[PDB]
């Protein structure tokens, strides 16, 4: 199974960061959050 | 937004100077015809009433 693995990378790897797309993902989600927020509160200031 | 609310602002503040200077004439001409007349043509006529 281990060199069908292999098998598997040599098979897409071919054809076609993560750890860090994870990170920079989740800060920019809580980014976004923050956003939201400063959009709630452009968009209800510029109402009032 | 934020660029809109500096504009909408600038006419906030526009509009808050305009409004202050119609309501300053406002009260102004408000006071002076309104009670100037109503004194004035009153009195200058009774004046007249009394005198002729």
């Amino acid at each position: 199974h281990l060199n069908f693995l292999k098998k598997r990378l040599l098979q897409q790897c071919e054809t076609l960061k993560m750890e860090d797309l994870t990170n920079v993902s989740s800060l920019l989600n809580m980014e976004r959050a923050r956003d939201k927020a400063n959009e709630e509160g452009l968009a209800l200031l510029q109402e009032e | 937004k934020k660029r809109q609310r500096m504009i909408e602002v600038q006419d906030e503040l526009l509009r808050l100077e305009p409004q202050l200077k119609q309501l300053q004439t406002k009260y102004d001409e408000l006071k002076e015809r309104k009670s100037s007349l109503r004194n004035a043509a009153y009195f200058l006529s009774n004046l007249k009433q009394l005198y002729q």
